[PDB]
């Protein structure tokens, strides 16, 4: 019934925050390499490799997300279905934690520059949120192996919708972190030549 | 998308603002770029600016001599170049990439901007009938040394259609433009059909009909 | 950091053309494609590095093996020809750059010589104590040709400007050229000439004062 639809619904809803999302991380890590050529601030090298195998990653991610998002609906336009939700919670979550990697090293880069050039305010949130974020996570992790546990062997729809739950609370609070990190870098910029 | 300001006429030296209105989307989502093209010759990137930060970076080849600026109530990019030389002369083109979250790409362009720095000053044309002579006769009009481009060129009020031709204009070494206009006629028409020529050149207001007749046979 | 593609390419139409774009590190999904046609703004054609946009038709391809991307077109049409610009950013100051661009060929289209017009300086311009003559040059395909005056035999270098080739409406090519002379100098030669040469053959025009 409209269950699952609502369900294959929602996760639709959320592949598109999280490709938003991805959107608003480009800018910012575009801002701080700019940034970071202008202000001069090997240590850098390696940052750059982590952003782009993380992001490489998260196109990867939100790729196949798409591909398991249309599968999904064609199952329902049509066991499978329920296998496919599980999977397509999976792809969300590591599209999440790829995307929570990029935000630390682009915070990195942000406290780095911020030590070439109040922000004691911008800590305290930083860390509240990436301490939630990091428990959201984990969290989720431990639904998807209990989820994924009953899928091979209900309490299964019960974890399936408290994992649309976990996933959710999680983007939101990744919002809130990336609104952060563009005010960080509107900061540091405001201050040059 | 993207509506570009006009075509500038600039003297060495001098600078120029060049303007780019961006509609239909969300502008501190947008990532602007500027790119110069010579005529002839390729394309140059020249600076970027994420109007969400509002600080441009430049290709050092352009590095203080170009200020690249944009405004969220007008939804417009701006780009300054100043001490102006002959070689700037160019088409320079507003583009945006990041269209979505993996497009590196240019996505959309204005349709650009010209760019003429000449030393040269506002000139009207001296034109001059290319009379036909020696069973199709060609007959034109030489329109000599004017500032700056366009001309505009018709034949007999407009009436004149076929056969019409009109050539681009040489650049001449004294920063002055000359071009031609060509028709191509029945041979047996030119004693009987008058043909005149009509050249428009708007900047400096002139208005100028010149009647071509065969040369004569004497 | 350089793009390099090749400066001309030619393809019969119906075959698949080929454009490279080689580089030091064209990172993965850095590379995208952009069609110019003659007085038109660049179109974006690939981007990621096989990323079609929305109206691209799907002869279009593209491929990156972080050395060279390659630009495909299957089944070639006339429409496709025009040039061809990569672009890519550098991975650690993110500046943009573009390959020099390659001018792609869809052939097909006959050989057409020039036709070529002389006219000498009028009465009314050598009152005005000038003399210029003008060589209008229409019609030929492909568009390169080259113009060298001549007065009695002689060649002239002082005083010719010629326009580089531009696309009528049909596709073929005009160009114009143009020989400055003073009122004296013109009067005192039994002939000028206008030599166009295309495809190495040449088309010569005589004019002579009254």
């Amino acid at each position: 019934m409209q269950l699952l639809s609502g369900i294959v619904q929602q996760q639709n809803n959320l592949l598109r925050a999280i490709e938003a999302q991805q959107h608003l991380l480009q800018l910012t890590v575009w801002g701080i390499k700019q940034l970071q050529a202008r202000i001069l601030a090997t240590t850098w090298m390696e940052w750059d490799r982590e952003i782009n195998n993380y992001t490489s990653l998260i196109h990867s991610l939100i790729e196949e997300s798409q591909n398991q998002q249309e599968k999904n609906e064609q199952e329902l336009l049509e066991g499978q279905l329920l296998s496919g939700i599980v999977q397509q919670q999976n792809n969300l979550l590591r599209a999440i934690e790829a995307q929570q990697h990029l935000l630390q090293l682009t915070v990195w880069g942000i406290k780095q520059l911020q030590a070439r050039i109040t922000w004691m305010e911008w800590d305290r949130e930083i860390n509240n949120y990436t301490s939630l974020i990091h428990s959201l996570i984990e969290e989720s992790q431990n639904q998807q192996e209990k989820n994924e546990q009953e899928l091979l062997e209900g309490q299964l729809l019960s974890g399936i919708v408290q994992q649309q739950n976990n996933l959710l609370r999680a983007i939101e609070a990744q919002q809130h972190l990336l609104q952060l990190t563009v005010w960080g870098i509107k900061q540091l910029q405001a201050r040059i030549l | 998308q993207l509506v570009q300001s006009g075509a500038e006429v600039k003297k060495p030296g001098s600078s120029v603002k060049v303007s780019c209105k961006a509609s239909g989307g969300t502008f501190n989502s947008y990532a602007f770029s500027w790119v110069r093209q010579a005529p002839g010759q390729g394309l140059e990137w020249m600076g970027s600016i994420i109007p969400l930060f509002g600080f441009v970076v430049y290709a050092q080849k352009f590095q203080g001599r170009v200020t690249i600026t944009a405004d969220e109530s007008t939804s417009t990019a701006y780009m300054e170049l100043s001490s102006l030389r002959s070689e700037d002369t160019a088409v320079y083109y507003c583009a945006r990439y990041f269209d979505t979250y993996n497009n590196y790409g240019f996505a959309n362009w204005g349709q650009g901007t010209l760019v003429t720095v000449s030393s040269a000053s506002t000139k009207g044309p001296s034109v001059f009938p290319l009379a036909p002579s020696s069973g199709t006769a060609a007959l034109g009009c030489l329109v000599k040394d004017y500032f700056p481009e366009p001309v505009t060129v018709s034949w007999n009020s407009g009436a004149l259609t076929s056969g019409v031709h009109t050539f681009p204009a040489v650049l001449q070494s004294s920063g002055l433009y000359s071009l031609s206009s060509v028709v191509t006629v029945p041979s047996s028409s030119l004693g009987t059909q008058t043909y005149i020529c009509n050249v428009n050149h708007k900047p400096s207001n002139t208005k100028v009909d010149k009647k071509v007749e065969p040369k004569s046979e004497f | 950091i350089e793009l390099t593609q090749p400066p001309s390419v030619s393809v019969v139409p119906g075959q698949t053309a080929r454009i490279s774009c080689s580089g030091d590190n064209i990172p993965y999904e850095y590379a995208s494609w952009y069609q110019q046609k003659p007085g038109q703004a660049p179109v974006l054609v690939i981007y990621g590095d096989n990323n079609r946009p929305s109206g691209i038709p799907e002869r279009f391809s593209g491929s990156n093996s972080g050395n060279t991307a390659t630009l495909t077109i299957s089944g070639t049409q006339a429409e496709d020809e025009a040039d061809y610009y990569c672009a890519s950013w550098d991975s650690m100051t993110v500046d943009g750059v573009f390959g020099g661009g390659t001018k792609l060929t869809v052939l097909g289209q006959p050989k057409a010589a020039p036709s070529v017009t002389l006219f000498p300086p009028s009465s009314e311009e050598l009152q005005a104590n000038k003399a210029t003559l003008v060589c209008l040059i229409s019609d030929f395909y492909p568009g390169a040709v080259t113009v060298a005056w001549k007065a009695d035999s002689s060649p002239v270098k002082a005083g010719v400007e010629t326009t580089t080739p531009s696309k009528q409406s049909n596709n073929k090519y005009a160009a114009s050229s143009y020989l400055s002379l003073t009122p004296e100098q013109w009067k005192s030669h039994r002939s000028y000439s206008c030599q166009v040469t295309h495809e190495g053959s040449t088309v010569e025009k005589t004019v002579a004062p009254t």
